[PDB]
């Protein structure tokens, strides 16, 4: 690899990067066809990291995406897409994350299908912390800064499901509604309201395509977005009173009750996906590690919002909990048992439909 | 000459439904439209004759010819209403009665006034169309008429529509027996009196309008009406069909003495009378015309006066019971219609002659003119048909022998003529025995012994002798024999 | 029918083999008036030869123009005697042709030839065009083609048999076919059309008829075959005189009642469409100046059958010497009277019946007859100066001009009537004695020196009455009776002065001669 | 607590949220039907919820789900039956939701409806529509409806066979149950179904797209069940067949006799239709002979009359030579008799007015005026058929009585022609026939009718006056009779007048009452003038005893010359008019005229 940095060296920024890809690319190529697993070495890392203004920049991000373009073989573009964006601890994932926002958006732009997937299996094996700023930066990018621009993230529906549920996912798991600048945005709920909405099967393909052999690893992403699309369904309102336009809350009240009613039916359909591939009873999509955060939350927002003049509030907010549940544990997506839903569901209010949920 | 052939049957006792006014039966139109010729032809034709022969079953003749159209006139509202029509004997009526009163080379016009009915059988009109022309026999058609006529056919049946539905073939196929000269009359209305008299108008313009004419002699004019009009004359079918005519102004070219005219074969004699242009007599009485001048000038020198109707074509105005009138004649068309007047274009003044071949004491006469080639009666021809003929001559060719030596000259002449026809006819036998009995009479000369008669009538044996052998010593034509001296 | 009819061209053919010579066993009694020498039979020859004159003689004498007729004996040689002009077609040439021809041989080569070249030669003849028939087709431009050639062919002969009939028969179908389609290409040469053809036979009397009689057959569109048979002699001449009356629709009559037997003529039939196979007229007493025109609608042509018999030859000299002769027809009518115009005798056909023209109007009540002042005898006068004469020498009038004398007749004629008063009171010129030379010599083309001395002493003597104060014809004093009369003069003049330079001079010395006042 | 109460309380919340949010009301009945699965009314409630949302795959999938848990449920049955009348913009709705249900669970859903219905025709309604939307349905139910169909129309006792019931079942349940090539039938119902299939017929088109071709490809059926195109072509083939069916047989021949039988009565009857549609349409057409010559048969038409002329000639004699197969087999004669009997009732009117026109055109008369007399009992224009037709029959070859009395009578009720048919319309072509004056077939109007009636009486009468002697009112009355369409009546006439010239005595004393000729007055006076036979003309009434009961007088004679010729006149005045309306008002007048034609 000495002989390649050195070759790289008399040649300028842009054209130093498309070599070292050219070279990666082969590399990876020949290393793929020597064993079925390569190993990523630290020389291509460091390769990309010493060879990889505005115009420049703008230069390098188009000649990324014609190389992404031009080959065919996706083996190597996901490892290469890794080996450029997998976070290797140091102070240079700061201008990494920068420069895969920017070629994301990019894509996004010009319907880069190649690069849409492999953003999407990067994001799947990547830390939480890294994906939520990436969605955030898409964000902001097709929703904040140009005006109109969330019709080009619609097109990307046909494009890369994948990429679509990932992204689904990832802005779930940010915007939280923990606070009044983490609700999601109105144009935001609009956009993933009719790609869930257009095909319920969006937030489904990740499960299906992806080979399960092992649990996901801690601080990770969810295969699937419904633990994060029943969270916004039920604490939504909350924030929404919480932050107390009354056309605006109207919209986005329906449009949390028709995205329950969605998740619902897309859980029902999923217990006959789990039924046969045989993981009916046996692997949950929804982990019960995640349903007592919630709850708690659910708890403290219920106190803080004064019952007596929020009693409707809760009232709706935990028929969708209780709602959820029950179709998490009748369709098989939620391993859990009556007295353990008895046990997290004490301290919170009563509501006839949750004990009647409680009692079964 | 007019025929009027009115019918008489019960056919034309039919009344018309006429719009408006009474009904009037066909027999009344016919009637009055007759009466309407009759006026006309005695106001300004009234020199015609005209007679009125009615026919039905049998044909009768009520009013023969005449010119006194007040009979006529009267003869038309006192008709009868005999039945059953037979145009054939009405036809062989016409035809007999014509050729008794004028002859075979009068014109007759002829006035038929049918109804369009035609007939049921027998004798109906169809029967006799569609047998006799293919039958003849005595009983021929007489529609070809024997004299120059003029069939015309009043068919006072409604418009040609009418008649179309049941007979009008057989009317225009009996006109064309005629050799195609006349007219079929058909009344195109709703028989308004109007148009009858329209149609008798028609009539009246196409065959009872007078010929008027100009008569100049030189710078001499008159105003003259040639009666009966002329009829066109046709040279032949041949080399000149169309027919010619008379122009309107006669002009008068040379005057003949009556005498050197002797009776000119002419085409039809027409009277010159004056026409005006008690009234008549105190106006036009007393005006000095020409045809009075010229009539009386030729009664009294007693001449005619050669005219020039149309190129190649003359004729002559004559004078003249106790009455006279100006009648002018029509020659054959041609160079020479009188053989012995000349190429009638050679004649001219006496003036342009070298002497008056008429004569100072009007003694000689130019006239007739001697033909180029003799006759056979005017020259002495040899026709032997008869054996009476030769006879004859051989009787006198012997007896004039036997007056010798008195006559040498005739009986030498005609022996001659004797032996020309002999070697014409090749008769040698002829010659030999008129030598033979020459001979015999030699043999019985008279006690008078006249010396040169018996020389000559030897000399005239010997040459028939020697012509008999046939040889080229006296055969030739031309080698008469010359008595001797 | 027109002038180029079927009987227009007539040839005549003639047998002239040896077979052709022998006497007809018709032998006659020349001999009136000791011992008779034997009684001589006229040859077969001879015989048709005299009965073909006869025919043609007759022809000549009833249509001596637009109708001529050839001759072609059938001998070795076949020869034409006569050709088509009328100045050749004429009796004493044709005895003349006869005569050079001479008798046949008796004896030369019987069966060396056969009629056959007398039928072809006559189909070659006929084809051609008379002088008639060319000025027709030159008189007729561009459009000679409606001008019938139609013919006729007679044949005399001695045929052996009826097969001999139909071969020449074959013969002449054949060869007038071969004719028709020679003269197709030529321009000189007509088409036959019809050409009719006679076939008669003859034989000694005593003699079986060998070949039967025929009816009329027509073996082509172009012929028309006829044949007869009859005897020699006087049955011959019958025949043809039979056949020359059937053939231009001919006539006969038989004058009777002749003063002194019968006698006959032959003429166009047209004569006896009055009457409507002899008719029978009778001589009636001839008045000398009984009535001189007469009304003649048709003058035909006379020819006697016996024209050297004794009353034939009366008849015809009485006529031929002037006096005409007036027929009547079987209560007496007058009818056909004859007339020697020139020596042509003429059968004029006069009118018994009705004239259509009877009882004329009066002259004396028509426009013009209440004047009795007309001056008749003055154009009587006029008429028999401008009489016509003959003109048979054509002069010419200026530079090839052939002035045609009826023109100089029309002409002098308006010269004659530039001034002519109808009635006597009217004028007083030509009433005066004085003017009436003058009158008649200024009306003249072209007054010579010694008319122009009569003119001026005419008009001295008029000029002497007038200062003698004669009385004029009264025809209002003295003095306007010489001042009108001298006004008509010189009208009279003036409309003379164009005919010559003479007339302006007489009318010159008039006006100086004039006493104007 | 009872579940029915929290179950009753989840569907009034769901119900509840359906005007405000109907997502969250589905989201509701979602978890109830988690928490009870088993319960009907939660899935009717998502059942009539999502109808009033117009969705098909879920409202299917739903309906299906309560159909199968829930068949008791009258609810569901109403549903179905609601379903089932649509399947006979909601409609579309209800047909796409039945479009989505499976097809094995449609059919078993008919065949439920089916059993629980009552009403026989209902039933049998649904029955077609499960038969016609599964084809495989045919063989198991096919015969049993059209069996049960017959049944029920047999013991309702239909006195007319043409009822609701037949129409159906022949319209809809054989073409079903014969185009199937499962159930086997034997031999002999293919009888009784041809049958019944010709009575419907005929029932239908004397009194729907095309029953006469749609029946005859059921004779191509029964064809092909008996043995397990044109008209004209057939007749002559089934000929050739009985040309080998006719001869040698031994135990049935079932096979070919049926068929030249009933296969023959088919196209028979479809020609009979045929040439009675064209004449006789309900201006109608009628068959008569011609006696046009007063002065293997083929009918003379006219073009002008019937333009497709050609076409309906063949028809009548192809079906007279299958009317003439159909009865000259003496085997086939019987059973077709037996058949005819069955279902020909009063053989209605185009038969018997086919019938008919069979008889005159074969030879035959009798039976035409039997067969006349019928068609007047089971009967204006009308009357002209049977009287016209049995006039030309009652003439025959030698009759001449009856033929003037029917004609007269005929006359005596024709009488439209005011104005007749103008003055010449297409005078009658010059076509001769090669020595044939055949049997013509004209309107029932004036125009060709007049013409022929006085054909017909001038013939008999010219047959009558033209033997012996006297002549009597007989050629007076050929005299009148021949006043028409001249001059084809010249020659006849002038025999007639030869005739009068022979006897010369001449009495019709009505001679100027009909006789408007000019041709004929003029030459009846020619008589009179030359030498005739002083014809007595007593044309004046009352002059029999004017003569009889006067003592001879001197001053009578004159009056007896002059009143012929006077009245002749009167008669020429008259002339013109209509030929037609004077000829006729002699024969209404002349109605006693009938007694000398017994001759």
């Amino acid at each position: 690899m000495s002989d390649i940095r050195h070759s790289l060296l008399r040649r300028d920024a842009l054209s130093a990067a498309k070599e070292v890809l050219y070279h990666l690319d082969i590399y990876f190529s020949s290393q793929l066809q020597s064993a079925p697993l390569p190993i990523v070495d630290k020389g291509p890392v460091e390769l990309l990291e010493e060879f990889v203004n505005s115009l420049q920049e703008l230069q390098l991000l188009e000649i990324m995406c014609n190389y992404f373009q031009e080959q065919t073989k996706d083996s190597v573009r996901q490892i290469i897409f890794s080996s450029l964006f997998s976070p290797q601890g140091n102070k240079a994932d700061d201008s990494r994350m920068s420069l895969l926002g920017k070629l994301v958006s990019m894509a996004v732009a010009v319907c880069r299908i190649p690069v849409l997937e492999c953003a999407a299996s990067w994001l799947q094996r990547t830390p939480v912390v890294y994906c939520v700023r990436l969605a955030k930066a898409l964000v902001d990018d097709y929703c904040c800064l140009v005006p109109g621009s969330i019709q080009t993230l619609k097109q990307i529906f046909s494009a890369s499901p994948r990429f679509c549920c990932q992204f689904i996912t990832s802005v779930t798991a940010l915007y939280d509604l923990s606070s009044d600048d983490l609700i999601p945005p109105m144009d935001l709920l609009e956009m993933i309201v009719t790609w869930i909405f257009e095909d319920p099967r969006l937030i489904l393909i990740t499960f299906l395509n992806t080979p399960i052999a092992a649990n996901l690893p801690i601080g990770f992403l969810e295969l699937t977005p419904l633990v994060g699309l029943i969270r916004w369904c039920v604490k939504a309102p909350l924030a929404y009173k919480r932050k107390k336009g009354v056309g605006m809350d109207r919209d986005s009240h329906l449009l949390y009750s028709k995205l329950h009613l969605s998740v619902l039916q897309v859980l029902m359909t999923l217990q006959l996906h789990l039924t046969e591939k045989n993981l009916y009873g046996r692997l949950g999509l929804i982990l019960f590690d995640h349903m007592v955060p919630l709850v708690e939350e659910i708890n403290r927002l219920a106190d803080e919002l004064n019952p007596l003049n929020a009693s409707q509030e809760i009232e709706l907010s935990l028929d969708r909990l209780a709602q959820a549940l029950q179709v998490a544990m009748a369709s098989g997506a939620l391993l859990c048992t009556r007295d353990d839903l008895r046990t997290l569901c004490s301290r919170l209010p009563h509501n006839n439909l949750l004990q009647l949920v409680i009692s079964g | 000459p007019t025929v009027v052939v009115m019918d008489v049957s019960l056919s034309m006792t039919r009344p018309v439904s006429i719009e408006g006014s009474e009904e009037y039966q066909r027999k009344h139109l016919a009637a009055h439209g007759l009466t309407m010729l009759f006026e006309h032809m005695a106001t300004n034709y009234k020199l015609e004759f005209t007679a009125l022969v009615v026919f039905s079953s049998l044909w009768e003749l009520m009013v023969p010819f005449t010119r006194d159209y007040n009979t006529l006139q009267e003869a038309l509202s006192n008709m009868d209403d005999y039945d059953k029509t037979c145009l054939e004997s009405a036809l062989v009526g016409v035809c007999n009665i014509v050729q008794q009163e004028w002859g075979g080379a009068i014109p007759c016009q002829v006035v038929l006034v049918t109804d369009g009915c035609l007939g049921i059988g027998r004798g109906s009109l169809r029967h006799s169309l569609a047998t006799q022309n293919q039958r003849s026999e005595s009983n021929r058609f007489p529609l070809p008429f024997p004299f120059p006529s003029k069939l015309y056919i009043m068919c006072m049946a409604n418009l040609e529509e009418l008649q179309s539905t049941d007979s009008l073939e057989c009317l225009e196929r009996l006109i064309d027996l005629n050799n195609g000269e006349g007219q079929i009359f058909t009344i195109d209305g709703p028989l308004c009196l109007k148009n009858v008299q329209s149609m008798f108008g028609k009539l009246i313009d196409l065959a009872y309008t007078p010929f008027h004419a100009v008569l100049k002699c030189g710078h001499l004019t008159a105003d003259v009406q040639v009666f009966p009009r002329p009829e066109p004359f046709v040279v032949d079918e041949e080399i000149d069909p169309i027919p010619k005519v008379i122009n309107t102004d006669l002009e008068i070219v040379g005057f003949i003495d009556i005498a050197d005219i002797s009776s000119p074969p002419v085409l039809s004699r027409h009277l010159v009378l004056p026409i005006a242009l008690n009234s008549a007599n105190q106006i036009a009485g007393k005006i000095p015309n020409f045809c009075v001048l010229l009539h009386g000038s030729l009664k009294v020198e007693g001449m005619v006066a050669i005219v020039q109707l149309g190129p190649e074509w003359h004729g002559m105005l004559y004078s003249q019971k106790k009455k006279s009138n100006l009648m002018m004649s029509l020659f054959e068309p041609g160079p020479e219609p009188l053989p012995w007047l000349g190429k009638m274009a050679q004649l001219g003044p006496i003036s342009d002659a070298k002497e008056n071949p008429y004569g100072e004491d009007d003694n000689k006469s130019p006239f007739p003119l001697q033909p180029k080639n003799k006759r056979s009666y005017a020259q002495n021809v040899t026709v032997w048909i008869k054996p009476s003929g030769l006879q004859t001559d051989v009787q006198k060719i012997l007896r004039n022998a036997r007056k010798l030596p008195e006559k040498t000259q005739t009986f030498y002449k005609e022996l001659n003529r004797l032996r020309k026809a002999a070697l014409a006819f090749g008769f040698l036998d002829l010659l030999k025995g008129v030598a033979d009995m020459l001979e015999r009479e030699c043999t019985l000369l008279p006690e008078t012994a006249h010396p040169d008669a018996a020389f000559q009538l030897t000399h005239a044996a010997q040459q028939l002798k020697l012509a008999s052998t046939g040889t080229s010593e006296y055969a030739a034509y031309d080698q008469n024999i010359t008595p001797l001296h | 029918m027109k002038i180029f009819s079927e009987s227009h061209k007539t040839v005549f053919v003639v047998d002239h083999c040896p077979y052709m010579a022998e006497s007809c066993r018709q032998h006659v009694e020349f001999d009136m008036l000791i011992i008779p020498l034997a009684p001589i039979s006229k040859s077969l020859w001879t015989c048709s030869v005299e009965s073909s004159m006869e025919y043609c003689r007759i022809m000549y004498d009833i249509f001596p123009f637009k109708k001529l007729v050839n001759f072609i004996v059938s001998d070795s040689g076949a020869h034409v005697l006569n050709s088509w002009t009328q100045e050749d077609q004429n009796l004493q040439e044709l005895m003349a042709a006869l005569a050079a021809v001479g008798p046949p041989n008796p004896r030369a080569d019987p069966e060396c030839c056969s009629i056959l070249h007398g039928l072809v030669a006559a189909v070659e003849t006929l084809c051609k065009i008379t002088e008639y028939q060319h000025e027709a087709r030159t008189l007729l431009m561009e459009n000679a083609e409606r001008v019938g050639n139609r013919g006729r062919i007679i044949c005399i002969t001695n045929a052996k048999s009826d097969s001999h009939v139909r071969m020449l028969e074959d013969c002449v179908q054949e060869t007038i076919h071969e004719h028709n389609k020679l003269a197709a290409n030529s321009d000189h040469l007509m088409q036959i059309q019809k050409c009719e053809l006679v076939l008669i036979h003859t034989y000694p009397v005593g003699e079986d008829s060998l070949v039967s009689d025929r009816s009329k057959k027509e073996l082509s569109p172009v012929l028309t075959s006829e044949v007869h048979s009859v005897r020699a002699g006087r049955h011959l001449a019958t025949k043809l005189n039979i056949l020359v009356q059937q053939h231009f629709d001919l006539a006969s009559t038989t004058i009777t009642n002749i003063p002194m037997y019968d006698v006959e003529l032959l003429h166009h039939k047209d004569a006896h469409v009055d009457f409507l196979e002899t008719i029978t007229l009778k001589w009636c007493t001839p008045r000398t100046n009984n009535i001189e025109l007469h009304y003649c609608t048709g003058a035909y042509r006379i020819s006697p059958v016996d024209v050297n018999s004794r009353p034939s030859s009366c008849l015809t000299n009485f006529l031929l010497n002037g006096r005409s002769v007036l027929l009547e027809q079987p209560s007496k009518v007058i009818s056909h009277m004859l007339s020697s115009h020139g020596g042509e005798i003429f059968l004029h056909v006069l009118s018994s019946s009705r004239s259509i023209l009877e009882d004329p109007p009066s002259i004396s009540e028509g426009c013009g007859g209440r004047v009795t002042d007309y001056r008749i005898t003055d154009f009587g006068e006029f008429m028999r100066e401008n009489r016509l004469t003959p003109f048979l020498d054509p002069r010419y009038k200026i530079d090839g001009s052939l002035e045609v004398p009826l023109e100089r007749a029309k002409d002098q004629l308006e010269k004659h009537t530039r001034y002519w008063p109808m009635i006597i009171s009217q004028t007083t010129i030509f009433n005066m004695q004085a003017v009436v030379p003058l009158a008649s010599v200024i009306v003249k083309e072209s007054l010579t020196e010694e008319d122009v001395l009569n003119c001026q002493k005419t008009i001295y003597n008029l000029v002497d009455m007038e200062r003698k104060n004669d009385p004029l014809p009264i025809s209002p004093k003295r003095d306007e009776q010489y001042r009108i009369m001298w006004n008509e003069l010189e009208t009279l003049v003036r409309a003379h002065i164009n005919n010559s330079e003479k007339h302006q001079r007489v009318l010159e010395c008039l006006m100086a001669c004039r006493s104007k006042p | 607590m009872s579940a029915q109460g929290d179950c009753e309380f989840l569907v009034q919340r769901a119900r509840e949220l359906v005007p405000q949010d109907l997502w969250a009301a589905k989201a509701w009945l979602i978890t109830a039907r988690s928490l009870y699965p088993a319960d009907f009314n939660i899935q009717y409630e998502m059942y009539t919820i999502e109808r009033n949302a117009e969705r098909t795959a879920t409202a299917g999938r739903l309906l299906y789900d309560m159909f199968v848990n829930f068949p008791d449920q009258p609810v569901v049955w109403r549903e179905i039956s609601i379903i089932t009348s649509a399947l006979r913009k909601q409609t579309q709705f209800l047909r796409s939701l039945f479009e989505t249900l499976p097809g094995r669970v449609q059919c078993e859903m008919l065949l439920k409806v089916t059993e629980q219905c009552f009403n026989t025709l209902e039933r049998s309604e649904m029955l077609l529509l499960l038969l016609r939307r599964f084809p495989e349905t045919v063989v198991q139910h096919g015969v049993g409806l059209g069996e049960a169909l017959l049944e029920a129309e047999t013991i309702e006792e239909q006195e007319s066979p043409v009822n609701c019931f037949r129409k159906l079942f022949v319209c809809d349940v054989l073409p079903l149950i014969i185009n199937n090539h499962d159930v086997r039938l034997p031999a002999n119902l293919l009888y009784k179904y041809l049958n019944k299939a010709a009575e419907f017929y005929i029932n239908y088109v004397t009194r729907i797209v095309d029953p006469w071709e749609r029946l005859f490809k059921i004779l191509n059926v029964v064809g092909m069940r008996c043995e397990w195109r044109s008209y004209g072509d057939i007749l002559h083939r089934m000929k050739d067949l009985c040309r080998y069916m006719n001869n040698f047989d031994s135990e049935a021949h079932a096979k070919y006799k049926n068929q030249v039988v009933y296969s023959t009565m088919l196209v028979f009857f479809k020609n009979a239709f045929q040439y009675v549609n064209s004449i006789q349409p309900s201006v109608p057409l009628v068959l008569l002979e011609d006696v046009s010559n007063v002065y293997n048969r083929h009918i003379v038409v006219n073009k002008a009359e019937l333009a497709n002329s050609t076409e309906v000639l063949e028809s009548f004699k192809l079906a007279r030579e299958s009317w003439e197969l159909l009865y000259s087999l003496e085997f086939l004669d019987k059973e077709f008799t037996r058949i005819c009997l069955a279902w020909k009732t009063d053989t209605w009117l185009w038969l018997r007015i086919f019938l008919t026109d069979m008889i005159i055109y074969q030879g035959q008369y009798k039976k035409a005026i039997a067969s006349l007399h019928h068609l007047a009992a089971l009967q204006t224009l009308e009357h002209q058929r049977a009287l016209i037709q049995l006039a030309t029959c009652h003439f025959a070859l030698g009759e001449y009585r009856m033929t003037c009395e029917k004609v007269l009578d005929l006359m005596c009720y024709m009488v439209l022609p005011i104005q007749d048919g103008g003055k010449s319309q297409e005078e009658p072509s010059k076509v001769k026939p090669k020595f044939r004056s055949d049997l013509k077939l004209l309107p029932c109007t004036s125009k060709a009718i007049m013409p022929y009636c006085l054909h017909l009486m001038l013939a008999c009468f010219k047959l009558r006056a033209f033997t012996d002697n006297r002549d009597d009112m007989a050629l007076g009355h050929v005299i009148v009779l021949l006043q028409q369409e001249w001059p084809r009546g010249e020659n006849l006439f002038l025999k007639a007048v030869n005739k009068i010239c022979q006897q010369g005595n001449f009495q019709y004393e009505n001679f100027f009452n009909y006789v408007t000729n000019i041709d004929m007055l003029e030459e009846f006076a020619y008589l009179r003038t030359q030498e005739g036979g002083k014809i007595h003309l007593e044309l004046l009434p009352n002059q029999g005893m004017l003569i009889k009961h006067h003592t001879v007088t001197r001053g009578i004679t004159k009056g007896v010359k002059e009143d012929f010729r006077l009245a002749m006149e009167r008669q020429v005045s008259r002339c013109g008019e209509n030929l037609m309306v004077v000829l006729h008002r002699f024969c209404i007048n002349e109605k006693i005229l009938l007694l000398q034609t017994l001759t």
